[PDB]
């Protein structure tokens, strides 16, 4: 998973 | 205050509450130029008198009365020949004291902060000591469990009255509604007297000394709708008369403040490591163990079944405490990120002394900059002679708002800054992709001036490295060596480009203008920081990310750091950049492990501090002896 | 503050603001063990140096640059057996000057309180000069009207700086997006640059000198929401670079501080006299009108085409003012009682050069004590050290929250306490049937001691003045001579009432709790304290209504008191009541006209006060040199 | 008109 998004 | 009028046309009978200024109007009904008093032997009559208003008549009772009217005055008023005309006066003395923890430690109508100050305290009662249920014990109008009473405050009413007294009198207690919503109150014998929707309530007291035990839990921390203050108050009320209202003889009070949510600085000692490396990794989740154990902490890891592939243990929550002189315990404050975490912390963390909070929109018109790698606090600080003895909350933000800013939801701004003891510091974070103060800053521990260094990442340190490598030969090292899948990139190439150098300056920049800022906000100099060398890149939208492993998103667990293996260039068997950091941080006596975030971690986005979490020892220093 | 890295590798280039503090990092970059600084005439170095971190260099700019680069500074390292190696930084100066009245006069970021503080004011824009318009002025994103810009405060921006600046430079405007809805901003040549939903703005400066002159309104009054203040700042952006974000290189910020709403004590000189007194009556409205004449008072009138029937002036508004050092006007606090006067305040009173404000919810949910003749205002009043030049607002409550009390509203509660300069004080008024402190309090002006008398009504002065008299034989005198339709009553038997003392004991008694109040919260001596003879019954729910017209429910303007005729016992040629009110309150200088409201307004539960209104002359005394 | 109601 992205940390972002 | 009171002031009694008396008549010699008629006796007067009246009440006295201990601790109370009780005065006469001898003037008003007289009929005669001089008076006398004379009073039984529990009055103290402070004051052969001329008859003029400017007289101030003061009675004082020593003790409360065995029965009504036992004690009497007698005005005696005369004049030059004129036989002498009294006035009678019975009275009834009763202690009525609302007791609390007004100092503090262990049981005027105005709270006040610091070591001299005065007023108790009330903890919102946001953990789950109710056994197999889902919500906070303050949610229902019960108390159902012993244990959760250790929550509450004591609150005690001593009566002191003859045993006829409450057939003429009441006694009531009651909030504001105003506040009613915020706090509940229980009686002792539990069950509730006051609180939402139930601002008064009439209590059942027997005459003759008696001694009622309430317990108060608030319900609401302090907020941008809320300073934090809740008053009770016990009125006395005078019944005598069948054909007319109840009459109210005397009120008196307690106020509470609501204690306030804390968050707790790397420097402060590591209590529990969380993290939810349950996913495709396991050698990050064994190296986090090993620091863990080394550090003496307990361990909590959530599976991949509850993830749901969510590994930001770092972004969904933030651990602080709430603190009263009788009961302290942790209290999670859970992101609206809502991600893959989103049930953790309301199915794991909150429960027996662990509280819980939320704020913020739960279904949406959230942001990056509300995940709480974003949010952060300093150690204990002082500046410029004011003192921040629990640190400054600090959380990032933008220079100004666009249509293309970034910030935290206003609601969890609010709530920090209504908390009022780690005043927020604003930083700008908004130039990363990610956006969160975690990815340039970290605070460490050093035996020295202090107590911390601040670490911040720097690329003129990593500039200065490479170079000073290249100087001595090694521009053919190799950045990216040990990597499965990876452009391995010479450090000759890597100074050589132009375009890398400009966004780094373009970083620099960004993370210079902070460097100020927490020196200004702070008080901080040089000597207080240390630049940990670190590369970026832009990407999207001109955003930054790390070029290397992001180094000073690092996991500190006392003098045990876990910083993520930046894999650089390998010179006399050695990553230099390893080396560097070492040589930076071992001579504060700190123990650096590099741990292998790449593949899980790195390309994803974030470090080791982004995947993990830590519950830290609350400060010593009690919240309330500050003055913000 | 401002760290500037200086290489021997690149010559450095840099913007210096003037006021601004400047220095140098010389060592992070350095080739060599010492080194000196030259630099040009206009650059003031204040710091043959040897090469150690612990050196301030500090630069300072006398003025600004003409042109890019025109200031420089060369950093020459030198060492033992080394010839030097020198460093070039290249400065460009500029003046950038956010300026506001914050010596509140006339044009640290930090709005402080008091004569030796700091910070500007903004005017809520809440009057409608706009000609034939229904709405306020600040409803709008438009400058209508020239003579509004009176409302507004002037924010300018000095720049100085080459003509060729802001090719790579540019200026933002802003504001928090939490305040946006609070503010609004024009820029004069007037175009709206800030505002809700608009929190930045990009301004258009040329090079050289420059003055660009902004208006700012306020659009919401402090409140529980809203402690007051609004911070717009100006950033400076490098744009230097087309493969870059902008860079904020300097910020400069002015906080505003919203003036509160405040009300006038009837010690205030008045100036306008309102009376919906077109219905029925007329020989009323032939009395106000000789007293506002008197008094020298604009007299403005209700018809009841508007007023519906609804003649309780006192009741729907209460005239205050808002205050800057530049402009006050009057504003009308609507109260949500939405009677017959509903429209009054909205289509008569708010106007040109007099502001508008409501709270409360609007369609019900409401009680009497929401009716303003609840809402008044103690003069100027010191108490035990505390200085409140502007008094305290004095409203009336119950003693504890029951099933059967009344409060007035919490918005408007909550709205009073947020003005922060009247501190209100709660009053006991609930065991009044309309439940009004007007209906037992009054204040007057009075040539000595504190400037005013503190009137209350007094049943106990009554019951004296009617015992005087039938101890030299007038008991046979009649209570109610004069009236057409009303059951006359002799002295005698309004003595021997047992019943009717029994309830003007009770009332006695809610009148003294207030009188304790009063003296404690406004810090009275019973010497700044006249009672007013009167006599009351009580009636549905135990609740009191006046016996005779209530004639401490009277109109003060000045010296001149129309007051409610009492048509008491006549004795010699004369009412005694009205008899004993000249003897108490003409060697105040004060002339009592006993104004007949009995048939009128009396016996529908209000009398003189209740049934007019006051717009009196705002205090001279600045509140921004008070210290709440 | 009543004052109170
Ligand atoms: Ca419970
Ligand atoms: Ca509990
Ligand atoms: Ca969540
Ligand atoms: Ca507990
Ligand atoms: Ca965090
Ligand atoms: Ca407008
Ligand atoms: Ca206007
Ligand atoms: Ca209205
Ligand atoms: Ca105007
Ligand atoms: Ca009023």
């Amino acid at each position: 998973s992205g940390r972002g998004k | 205050g009171t002031l009694i009028r008396v008549t010699p046309e008629q006796p007067t009978h009246a009440v006295c509450v201990l601790g109370t200024l009780t005065q006469l109007d001898i003037c008003s009904s007289a009929p005669c130029t001089s008076f006398s008093i004379n009073a039984s032997p529990g009055v103290v009559v402070d004051i052969t008198w001329p008859l003029d208003p400017g007289v101030e008549v003061t009675l004082t009772m020593k003790a409360a009365s065995g029965s009504t009217g036992d004690q009497k005055v007698q005005i005696s008023y005369y004049g030059p020949k004129t036989p002498p005309v009294k006035a009678l006066l019975y009275l009834t003395a009763v202690e009525i004291s609302l007791c609390a923890d007004i100092t503090r430690t262990g049981k005027q109508r105005t709270w006040t902060w610091g070591p001299c100050g005065q007023g108790a305290i009330l903890l919102v009662n946001c953990d789950r000591d109710n056994l197999e249920s889902s919500a906070m014990d303050c949610e229902d109008d019960e108390v159902l469990d012993s244990e959760d009473l250790q929550d509450m405050s004591l609150m005690t009413l001593s009566t002191k009255t003859p045993k006829d007294f409450f057939t003429n009198h009441t006694l009531v207690l009651h909030v504001a509604r105003s506040e009613m919503d915020k706090v509940r109150v229980f009686q002792a014998t539990c069950s509730v007297v006051l609180g939402p929707k139930w601002p008064s309530h009439y209590l059942m007291v027997p005459g003759g000394k008696h001694n009622m035990d309430f317990y108060v839990e608030a319900l609401a921390f302090p907020d941008t709708d809320f300073p934090g203050l809740i008053t009770l108050t016990i009125s006395l009320l005078d019944t005598s008369n069948l054909e007319l209202p109840e009459a109210v003889v005397f009120q008196d009070s307690v106020v509470f403040r609501v204690a306030p949510w804390i968050m707790t600085p790397n420097t402060q000692p590591p209590q529990e490591v969380y993290a939810c490396s349950i996913f495709e990794n396991e050698d990050f989740l064994k190296s986090v163990t090993t620091l863990a154990m080394k550090a003496k902490c307990k361990l909590t890891i959530c599976p991949e079944e509850e993830n749901m592939d969510d590994q930001w243990m770092q972004d969904e929550m933030e651990i602080g405490y709430i603190q009263a002189p009788h009961k302290t315990l942790p209290v999670v404050f859970d992101s609206p990120r809502n991600r893959g975490l989103k049930e953790f912390p309301i199915k794991r963390v909150m429960g027996p002394d662990f509280g819980y909070v939320t704020r913020g929109p739960q279904t949406g018109g959230i942001s990056g900059l509300d995940s709480f790698g974003n949010l952060e606090v300093s150690p204990p600080v002082t500046v410029r002679g004011k003192e921040y003895p629990l640190g400054r909350i600090l959380f990032g933000d933008s220079c100004y708002p666009s249509n293309d800013s970034r910030q935290m939801h206003q609601a969890l701004q609010d709530f920090l800054s209504a908390q009022q003891v780690q005043a927020p510091v604003k930083l700008y974070s908004d130039w990363l992709s990610v956006g969160h103060v975690d990815e340039f800053l970290s605070f460490v521990p050093a035996p020295d001036r202090k107590g911390f260094r601040l670490l911040l990442a720097s690329p003129r340190s990593c500039y200065k490295l490479f170079q000073e490598q290249q100087n001595e030969g090694h521009g053919e090292a190799l950045l990216f060596e040990g990597i499965k899948k990876k452009k391995q990139q010479k450090i000759k190439n890597i100074l050589s480009n132009k375009t890398l150098r400009e966004h780094n300056s373009f970083v620099e920049r960004c993370i210079d203008w902070n460097r100020e800022l927490l020196k200004r906000e702070l008080g901080l100099a040089e000597s207080d920081i240390i630049d940990i060398p670190q590369l970026f890149k832009l990407k999207e939208f001109s955003k930054a990310e790390a070029f290397f492993p992001n180094m000073v998103n690092m996991l500190v667990l006392g003098k045990h750091l876990g910083i993520p293996k930046p894999f650089g260039p390998v010179i006399n068997g050695r990553c230099c950049l390893e080396e560097k950091v070492c040589s930076l941080l071992e001579p504060l006596g700190l123990q650096c492990t590099f741990i292998n975030d790449f593949f899980t971690y790195h390309i994803r986005h974030g470090e080791v501090h982004a995947g993990t979490n830590v519950r830290r020892k609350p400060f010593s220093f009690k919240w309330w002896n500050m003055v913000p």
